[PDB]
């Protein structure tokens, strides 16, 4: 199962990192040197962010009871 | 039905990410939104709870 | 039928929460604990919105 | 199909109901449906509807707009 | 036995996939023609000719987009690379 | 399979619509826009691509840490 919802959290980090590291203009068809590293930093900071969820929930799912 | 609770912490992370990541200058957290996200997953959480009990306030008037 | 039926007022709670998240909770995320106000809204905003649930349902089940 | 015409409705019911209470409902200070709402999101509904029709009316200038030349490979043989 | 039906059955999968394509068309329509005040409920005049712009609009910009792509997908022989050469270093 | 892939099709030809698209006055695609489409297009394929490489870059990084564990001992 940790594919079917591995597969996913993919699409919504692309989803994400795209909305936030590049912009509607379409100006040009070859990805920015900035855009470029901004797409890089977002994957990682997105990675980063997804794991200590998964952490201090599963903390949360323990100590309450 | 365990399908549920992982795609709502896909929904969730997401969420998190995007309302508290903002401006990439490094591939590490700023302390700033390291706290951000934290928040906003026991906000959240505690939201889908309250808004899961007025649900059930709900069928009760019904039945 | 029923297995449907049920499954569907299960993507109706999935929508209907993500709208009352937005409506209700801002992203800013200040505290972590809901705020007086946050919650009282978000009490309303799932009652107004069952509402035009079980209406929205009559007006259309009405319409065939 | 008919429960592929159930699974349709149900469907694109929540996902109206859904659209309504989003552009619609934007009063939260109250249990009730302040009534400047109550008439929106009934337009919504109807305008929502009478729209998907539109569409498909032209989405249906597609799929015939090409028939008319596959009845026409159908005049060399029969008639 | 069996039917080889089942391998080119499934080719049919442009209609589960024309349906999808259907909805987000509609969606998008919407969004852009259907301003959210739902003043009155007819169409709007104008409501009505954006929405059949709109519709053709969409449709023609979905099949080119086809187009292209699947233009990328036979040339990726590193003639690509001949592409990348050609359009001036952009 | 390769339902994934035109679902993401579907969902990119939605995507650069409503950010390529603009003024309705006719009903052929204006030249200015036909053209955003098309760097669009490209443009996100060529960001899937990338994100999917650091992607990978993740767990082969992700898989030799697990290695380091293996050796402590």
């Amino acid at each position: 199962l940790e594919v079917e919802m591995m597969a996913d959290m993919y699409n919504r980090m692309t989803s994400a990192c795209h909305r936030k590291c590049v912009p509607p203009h379409y100006k040009e068809a070859e990805l920015s040197k900035g855009e470029s590293v901004c797409l890089d930093r977002c994957v990682s900071k997105y990675l980063d962010i997804h794991e200590r969820m998964g952490k201090k929930l599963t903390e949360l799912s323990m100590q309450d009871e | 039905q365990f399908k549920e609770f992982l795609g709502t912490y896909n929904k969730l992370t997401e969420t998190c990410f995007l309302d508290c990541v903002k401006d990439f200058t490094t591939r590490e957290v700023k302390p700033e939104e390291t706290t951000c996200s934290e928040h906003c997953l026991q906000k959240y959480l505690k939201m889908t709870q309250r808004i899961s009990m007025r649900f059930q306030e709900y069928h009760i008037q019904q039945n």
